[PDB]
Parts: C-alpha cells; sequence; structure tokens
C-alpha cells in the first residue's frame, strides 16, 4: 500500500507476484530474512490466489504464479548421511508444498 | 604524433613482461608473485561469450590476505589513483547502505528510489574493499550473488530492479590471529565460509620473517622514498605512458 | 567494589575549598581559619557513608 | 476501552482551522473523566508512549500542553480502574509474587 | 593508525601528591606570551621546508636493527616528529642529534606494553588443547552426538586456565568454520565423522 | 496611525483624515485648493515626521482554573491597549 | 529529621564569585549536589518546594524541555516573525538553581545535557542555523530514582544510576 499524495487516497500497488503470472522467484538461504517472508510465499501456493487487507481495503487479487528455487545446503551437498531435515535449515510444511 | 609511434617501438620489445613487473610501484620491495597478479587484474580480459544465454565471467578477482600494518596497504594506496575511476570503501557501514544496496525512504514526493554505493559504479573500475571479518552475515550472501553473474537484483518495497553492474573486486581481509599458522591449512585461517572461497581464485598469501638482512635493505629502500628528493630509482615507464600502453592492449580479442 | 566510591581526586580537593569559603561567606565574621574549615570536613564525612546503615 | 493511542489524556492540537482563523485545543479524554471514573485494559500489551502519559495524570491532577499553540493547565479529577494479566501463565506461586508483571514501579 | 600512545600514571605517591597539593595550595591567593609564540609558529610552518641528509640515516638504521632484536608503521612516523623537532628548535636545516629525542619518546611509548588481539601467548595454547578435547570423545563415542550438559562438565574443570563462558562460545564458531561441528540451539550438536 | 499627512510638493497643503480600521486607502492628487484645479497637479505622497503615531500591543487572557466548571476547557479573549 | 541535608543546601543558595582570575584561567565554580533513594514521603515536593521560593530557580521535569530542548532552539511561530530562538531552561536560568527531577527520562538527550553544563561555558546551539555560544553558570540539584522496588544495599551500587563518568569524578 503506497501512501497518498496530498489530495489522494490509500491505493494499492503490487510488487513481484502480481506481475509474474507464469514466472520465477528465488529463495535459497537468506538466513536472517528467512523468517520474515517465508510466511508470505507458502501461503501463495496453499491458499492459492492470496491477497491481504493491511490498513486499507479487504480485496483479493488473482495470481496463479509458479515458483522455482535454488536452495543451498550449509556447506557440502552430503553434509550428512543423516536425512534432509538434518541437511537443510527449512522445516517440513513449507518444504512439502 | 611520435607517441603513437612510441607504442609501435615499445610493442616491438622482448622483455617487456619483465619490464612491466619491475615498474609497478616503488612502495614495495620484493615479492614478484603478488606483483604479477595485480597487473593482470589491472588489464581486462574477454567478456564476449556463447550465443543466446549466459554471459560468462568478465575478469579475474584476486584478494590478498596478510598481517595488517604491513605491505598490504601499499597496493591499495597505489591503485585508487592509478586505475580509471576506481573507488575505495572499508565496508564497516554494512547496515545502512553502501556495500549492501539499500533503498532510501520517501523524500520530496518519491518513495522507492535507487541509492548509491561503491559497487554499482565500478564501470570500467576496479573497486577495492577490505576487512571481510568485521561485517555481518547478511552481506556475505549479497556480494556472493554479486560475484557469479555480473548483475544484482532487488525488489525491496517497490518494483523489481535489475541493474547490470559488471565489476572486478579485489580484497584484503585479516587472519584469525594476526599470525599465519604454518603446519595447518588456510581452511582455518580464511575466517570466511566455504563456497565463497571456491567462488574465488587464490589469494597469494603474504608471509613475513624477522631476518637480520632483509630489514636493513628494506630500511634503505624506505629511506630514499621519504627523501625530499632522491629519485634515483628508474622505472622504465611513466604513469601515463604505461596508461596509454594498456589502452593499446585492451583492444584485441585473442 | 563492595560499598565505597572515589579514589581521592583533587577535583574533590578543590571542591572542599569551594564550600568552605561558601560557608565562610554566609557566616562571615572574618574568621577564615582552622575552625571554619573544620565545619567543612564535618559535612563531607556525614554526606559520605550514608549507605553504611 | 484502553486502546492506547496518544489521546488518552491529551489533545494532539486538533483544530480543523475552525472556519478560517480559529485554533482550538480539542478535548481528547479528560473532559469526560472529570468527577467520574474510567477503565482501561491491557497494560503490558501497550507501547511506551501511553505509559509516560499515565505517569503525569496520576502524580498531578492536571495535564498542561503546548503542542503548536497555547500552554493551558486544565483541571481533571479522575480515578482509573485497571485490568492486566500475568505473563508466564500460572507462575505466580513458584517465583516472587512481585515483578510478576514487571511493568514500571512508577505506577505500582 | 596512530603512531605512539601514552598512559598517564597514578599511585599513592606521597612525596609527589603532597607536592601536587602545593601547586593547588598556590594559584588562589592574590617569556610566557599569549600572541608572540603563536605568530612564531604560524610563520615557521610553511616558509622554511627543511632538508634531510645522510647524518640521520646512519643512526636511523642503527636504531631499528637493535629494535628488531610493528614493522614499518613505527618507521614511517619516527622520522616525521624527528623532522618536526629539527624544524622546531632549529628553523633552518636538518639535525643529526634530533633523533635521540625521537628514540626518547618512542622508547617511553613501548614502556606501556610490558604486561589476544596483537598477542598470541594465550593463543599458542588455547587452540592446541581445544584441538585435543575433540579427538578423545570422538574415539570413545560411535556417534557424533555431543550434548550441552556434557561439554560444561568436561572442559570447564579439566584445567582452570580458561574462562568459564566468556571464550567457550567463541571457541566453537571457528570450529563451525573448520569442518568439525554444527549448532542446533542451546542443546544437542552434531560433530565430525570419517 | 491616528492622523495622516500627504504632501504633493506643489501646494504644500497637507490633507488630513481620520484613521479607520486596519486597512485603508490613499486618495488622489486633484482634490486640494491650490495645487489642484489647473493643468498641473502636484503628485501626492506621504510624510513621516508630520504624522503623529500611537502605541499598540496585543494580549490574550485565559481563566483561573478554579472557577472553571467541571466540563469544558477555558477559552481565550482578545485585548488591546491605547494611551500609555 | 534530615537536618544534615537541609544544611547542605543553604550554603549553595548563596554561591559567590569563586576567584576573580583576571588572566585566562576560567576556573570551575558552583558545585552540584545530587540525591538518590526511594522514600514514600513524596520526595518531589521536598526538593521542588525549595525551588519555588529560592531566587530565579526554575522548575523542570522529564517531559517537555528535554536535553535537546534544554538549551535554546528555533521553532515555529505565529504569522509574525518566525524562526525566533525559543529557549528551554538553561538559556534563561543562568546563575541560579536548575532543580531537575526524573533523571531516567529522555536520557538520550539529557546525558549530553548534564555534561554540557558541568563542562564550563559551552551552552550553545550547534545547529544548522548558527554556531554562537552563550554562558553557563548554574548549579544542579538532581534526584535519581532507584531500580525496581528498593535499592538493594547488600547489592552493588550504581545498579540504578546509568552514568559512571558523570558521578565519581
Amino acid at each position: 500500500v503506497r501512501k497518498d499524495p496530498i489530495t489522494k487516497e490509500w491505493t494499492l500497488e503490487g510488487g513481484a507476484l502480481v506481475l509474474a503470472d507464469k514466472g520465477v522467484c528465488l529463495i535459497d538461504e537468506f538466513d536472517k530474512m528467512n523468517d520474515q517472508d517465508r510466511t508470505s510465499i507458502h501461503e501463495a501456493m496453499e491458499q492459492q490466489s492470496i491477497s491481504i487487507s493491511k490498513a486499507g481495503i479487504v480485496t483479493t487479487l488473482q495470481a496463479r504464479c509458479s515458483i522455482i528455487a535454488a536452495a543451498n545446503p550449509n556447506g557440502g551437498r552430503y553434509n550428512s548421511t543423516l536425512p534432509l531435515a538434518q541437511n537443510v535449515s527449512l522445516t517440513e510444511p513449507i518444504l512439502s508444498r | 604524433s611520435d607517441e603513437i609511434n612510441e607504442l609501435k617501438e615499445m610493442v616491438k620489445d622482448e622483455h617487456i613482461y619483465d619490464k612491466l613487473v619491475r615498474s609497478i610501484a616503488p612502495a614495495v620491495f620484493g615479492h614478484e608473485a603478488v606483483k604479477k597478479g595485480i597487473l593482470l587484474q589491472m588489464l581486462g580480459g574477454v567478456h564476449k561469450s556463447t550465443v543466446e544465454g549466459i554471459k560468462l565471467r568478465g575478469d579475474i578477482n584476486i584478494c590478498v590476505v596478510g598481517d595488517p600494518s604491513t605491505s598490504k596497504s601499499q597496493f591499495l594506496k597505489y591503485v585508487v589513483g592509478f586505475a580509471p575511476r576506481s573507488v575505495y570503501t572499508s565496508g564497516k557501514a554494512s547496515s545502512a547502505a553502501g556495500l549492501t544496496a539499500a533503498v532510501v525512504r520517501d523524500e520530496e514526493g518519491g518513495d522507492y528510489t535507487i541509492e548509491a554505493g561503491a559497487l554499482m559504479l565500478a564501470d570500467n573500475g576496479i573497486c577495492c574493499i577490505d576487512e571481510f571479518d568485521k561485517m555481518d552475515i547478511s552481506d556475505q550472501v549479497a556480494i556472493h550473488e554479486a560475484m557469479e553473474q555480473q548483475t544484482i537484483s532487488i525488489a525491496k518495497a517497490g518494483i523489481h530492479a535489475t541493474l547490470n553492474a559488471r565489476t572486478s573486486i579485489l580484497a584484503a581481509a585479516n587472519p584469525v590471529g594476526g599470525r599465519y599458522n604454518r603446519k595447518l591449512s588456510l581452511r582455518g585461517n580464511l575466517n570466511m565460509t566455504a563456497p565463497i572461497m571456491s567462488r574465488f581464485d587464490l589469494f597469494f598469501v603474504i608471509l613475513d620473517d624477522c631476518n637480520e638482512k632483509i630489514d636493513t635493505e628494506l630500511a634503505s629502500h624506505i629511506v630514499d622514498l621519504h627523501m625530499k628528493r632522491d629519485e634515483a630509482i628508474e622505472p622504465p615507464f611513466s604513469a601515463e605512458q604505461l596508461r596509454r600502453y594498456i589502452k593499446y592492449a585492451r583492444t584485441f580479442k585473442p | 567494589s563492595k560499598f565505597s566510591f572515589g579514589q581521592a581526586t583533587p577535583r574533590t580537593l578543590l571542591g572542599i575549598i569551594r564550600l568552605s569559603q561558601a560557608l565562610a561567606k554566609l557566616r562571615l565574621a572574618d574568621m577564615v581559619d582552622i575552625d571554619d574549615v573544620e565545619e567543612a570536613l564535618r559535612l563531607v564525612r556525614v554526606s559520605k557513608e550514608s549507605l553504611y546503615q | 476501552t484502553g486502546r492506547g493511542s496518544s489521546g488518552v489524556g491529551l489533545t494532539a492540537a486538533v483544530t480543523t482551522d475552525r472556519e478560517t482563523g480559529e485554533r482550538r485545543l480539542e478535548a481528547g479524554a479528560m473532559v469526560l473523566a472529570d468527577r467520574g471514573v474510567v477503565c482501561i485494559d491491557e497494560f503490558d500489551k501497550m507501547t511506551d508512549v501511553d505509559r509516560v502519559a499515565i505517569h503525569e495524570v496520576m502524580e498531578q491532577q492536571t495535564v498542561t500542553i503546548a503542542k503548536a499553540g497555547i500552554h493551558t493547565t486544565l483541571n481533571a479529577r479522575c480515578s482509573v480502574i485497571a485490568a492486566a494479566n500475568p505473563v508466564f501463565g500460572q507462575y505466580d506461586v513458584n517465583r516472587d509474587p512481585h515483578q510478576n508483571i514487571a511493568l514500571p514501579d512508577s505506577l505500582l | 593508525r596512530f603512531d605512539l600512545v601514552y598512559l598517564v600514571l597514578d599511585k599513592v605517591d606521597e612525596k609527589n601528591d603532597r607536592e601536587l597539593a602545593k601547586h593547588l595550595t598556590n594559584l588562589y591567593l592574590e617569556v610566557l606570551p599569549v600572541e608572540f609564540l603563536t605568530m612564531y609558529i604560524s610563520y615557521a610552518k610553511e616558509h622554511i621546508h627543511p632538508i634531510i641528509t645522510e647524518a640521520a640515516k646512519t643512526e636511523l638504521v642503527r636504531a631499528y636493527v637493535g629494535m628488531r632484536k610493528a614493522t614499518t608503521r613505527q618507521l614511517e612516523s619516527m622520522i616525521r616528529l624527528a623532522e618536526a623537532h629539527a624544524k622546531m628548535k632549529l628553523k633552518n636545516v636538518v639535525e643529526l642529534e634530533d633523533v635521540q629525542e625521537a628514540v626518547r619518546l618512542i622508547r617511553s611509548a613501548i614502556k606501556d606494553y610490558a604486561t589476544q588481539t596483537g598477542k598470541s601467548v594465550i593463543q599458542r595454547k588455547l587452540q592446541e588443547d581445544l584441538s585435543r578435547e575433540i579427538m578423545n570423545v570422538l574415539k570413545d563415542q560411535a556417534s557424533d552426538s555431543m550434548s550441552f550438559n556434557e561439554l560444561i562438565k568436561q572442559i570447564n574443570e579439566h584445567s582452570q586456565d580458561r574462562v568459564e563462558s566468556s571464550d567457550i562460545q567463541e571457541a566453537l564458531s571457528r570450529l563451525q568454520q573448520e569442518d568439525k561441528v554444527i549448532v542446533l540451539g542451546e542443546g544437542v550438536r552434531r560433530s565430525v565423522r570419517l | 496611525v491616528e492622523v495622516i499627512a500627504y504632501t504633493c510638493d506643489q501646494c504644500g497643503y497637507e490633507v488630513f483624515q481620520e484613521v479607520n480600521s486596519r486597512t485603508f486607502t490613499p486618495l488622489s492628487e486633484c482634490t486640494s485648493e491650490e495645487c489642484s484645479q489647473n493643468q498641473t497637479k502636484g503628485q501626492l505622497f506621504m510624510s513621516t515626521r508630520a504624522s503623529k503615531f500611537s502605541a499598540f500591543q496585543e494580549c490574550k487572557i485565559q481563566e483561573l482554573s478554579q472557577q472553571v466548571p467541571v466540563g469544558h476547557i477555558p477559552r481565550s479573549l482578545n485585548i488591546h491597549v491605547n494611551g500609555t | 529529621g534530615n537536618l544534615d541535608v537541609k544544611k547542605a543546601l543553604l550554603l549553595l543558595l548563596v554561591g559567590g564569585v569563586d576567584k576573580r582570575v583576571g588572566d585566562g584561567m576560567k576556573i570551575r565554580g558552583d558545585i552540584n549536589v545530587c540525591l538518590m533513594g526511594d522514600p514514600g514521603v513524596a520526595k518531589s515536593q521536598l526538593l521542588k518546594a525549595i525551588c519555588k521560593i529560592s531566587p530565579r530557580g526554575v522548575y523542570t521535569t522529564g517531559k517537555g524541555s528535554s536535553g535537546v530542548g534544554l538549551t535554546a532552539a528555533v521553532m515555529k511561530d505565529p504569522v509574525t516573525d518566525e524562526m525566533i530562538l525559543e529557549g528551554g531552561a538553561l538559556v534563561l536560568a543562568d546563575n541560579g538553581i536548575c532543580c531537575i527531577d526524573e533523571f531516567d527520562k529522555m536520557d538520550e538527550s539529557d546525558r549530553t545535557a548534564i555534561h554540557e553544563v558541568m563542562e564550563q561555558q559551552t551552552i550553545s546551539i550547534s545547529k544548522a542555523g548558527i554556531n554562537t555560544t552563550l554562558n553557563a553558570r548554574t548549579s544542579i540539584l538532581a534526584a535519581a530514582n532507584p531500580l525496581y522496588g528498593r535499592y538493594n544495599p547488600r547489592l552493588s551500587p550504581l545498579d540504578n544510576i546509568n552514568l559512571p563518568a558523570a558521578l565519581l569524578s
């Protein structure tokens, strides 16, 4: 929600996803900013066609977007004989989409 | 002119590989290994690549580790007045802007505007930046993205942006104790993570010694430097006639 | 580091000269002497160690 | 209802120009509280900026403000009624009975 | 980035603190110019730019070769105040004996360091024995499992030469970099295998 | 201002007027008795030293905050000064 | 009770010129006493009642004239001459009593503000408007409130005052 100029109103300005109907994002391992936005992309597939109502209007746009990603294990590819929950830092449900 | 003819004589020499490496900077003595590297960084290589897809690497990036307050600072002082429009930052300001490309807040009727930072202005420039240990962990993936392909991307609170800032980094970080271990490997004294090492070339680590002969000659080497006038050392090339020489060197495609 | 503060600065020494002539100003009988400054150190000892109870 | 925007005891200099040339210090919430009672909730679920306001109106019957205008001491006879909740569930007995909410003791 | 430091001293010092009282005993009852020295320096900074001869450099190398018995940071600045003292006391030319007061001040500069950052005496022992306490339990334990209650009750009391928690947390971040271990909270860990 | 004096530098007849409210207007130059009524009229302008000027200062009042009722906030009022 | 502390203040209500120095040796004058402790006898009206009868001694608190608006600054005014130099307390209460309370309030500006008057003669406005500096000659009477509950006397002191360098020297 980009704010208004002087005689204007609190309007709605999209970002990445509502442009990209059939495209690409990237989430590899922004470790600090992982807990910030991962609660906004795993509800783009589960609750598919997601939009929101912060401090404005309660609407819902449509976005049948596609996600690819290029994640990166902490060090080498076989950091363990132990399984994938030991290898990546992600948890199960966002991985399960 | 004769200066355009001066290149045609100077291109027909034979030892000018060794003439160049001896004529880099008077602020250091010895260590021809590090001197061979910084020359190749100063020139450019090739960047043209495969059709319809990937642009490959444009250049080579070489860092040097070593103990501080030593000959490491001299090359850094040398290049920033010698290279075309090359800039210098310390990178401690890692949270506001600069190294980390970070959008400014709304001012005078516009939010989401682009920012400065001594990274996207190394166009025909060899930016230099030191002390990798003392920053945070967030930039360490950010410049890691800035290394492989020559663009960076940002979509922070505003539309996406793709700026193609082709670059040539050059670094000088610090060891874990100031003194370099010998029996061990550099895997412990690098004080970084693993994949940015393999994303890089080799560092040509500077070693030191408390030897009773090398000190006196370096003392005599340094005292003629801060003479008011003792310009007895003869570099075979000038600052400018080396500068136009590499400007003749860049325009091929071997 | 149990109770007390200070390590005897001259900034405390010059201050004890300051309040003495102050109390010599209010009770001026032109008697700037040992007894006048004996009123002064009388106050610094009771201001200090107010925590020892 | 204890929603703690700045305005719980102040004015915030809202004048609305009062027909081109009149500026008025519009009464937020103390002209109703006078010789009456109030009640507010969720003390620990608040920011800092209300807590500095409840400091003043308890030590002193009046607020006095000069935001972009006039210093004015207007009087107020108020009496709050509080409601908060402890933090860590049922931890009151196994720890100190004090500090159990650990909001500043300026109010306690 | 600075050249030479100094610390001021303090003690009980009964002969001197009594003397310092005598200074403040005075200055209450009842050439040192205010402009003449000021115009004396502001002329004397930019008009005569003095020289340097061989008479200094011979003694100069004689100092450092015994000093080696920093590297060059100390060498660059040691001539500058040697130049300026020659520029101050004799407003013409170089001096050859201005360097004994140069080595007078910097010898007092290194008096402040007789006694981790620029030191490695604790760092020639801390990395050694911490490289020992890994290899023993990893030859006892078939797994790489090392929990937090074991490591407090293993390495805090084998030796009393190391601090309790001020340097054991930073002890493991370098082992995080040196292909040994990983962090999983204030509990269970995961170690190196073969 | 309480009195006025315009001079036209031809006749020297200083036209006087009463001072009204805070906004007023000067008059013309062909209104006098000597410098008027011909083919040449002296062009008027003002004068400082021949114009007596008074004192003026503005202040605002509030209420004692003890005789105010339990309700509304007190309000201001405008006051002026004249004389000395 | 407390005849000791009521005696410690009357000496400071007269002050006096420290020494007519003549030469450029501006010596310190006007010592400052601070208090601490948490009685229930409403410590505020103990000290501030002295201030409202002592000469030129202006009252202050934590809110309002904070350590940035303790000196003078430039602000908004009515339609008449704007950008005047509106003051706080110390540009008007020169050579008097600066009776402060609530020392844990607005300390990001206050901790600068207390040093700059304990330092002699640098009450200034180092803004983008001007770089002019005015005088500083006023005594300070402070009352710091403790941490939660009582100050534990068996515990260490300076657990509740946050300025070591302002105090012990």
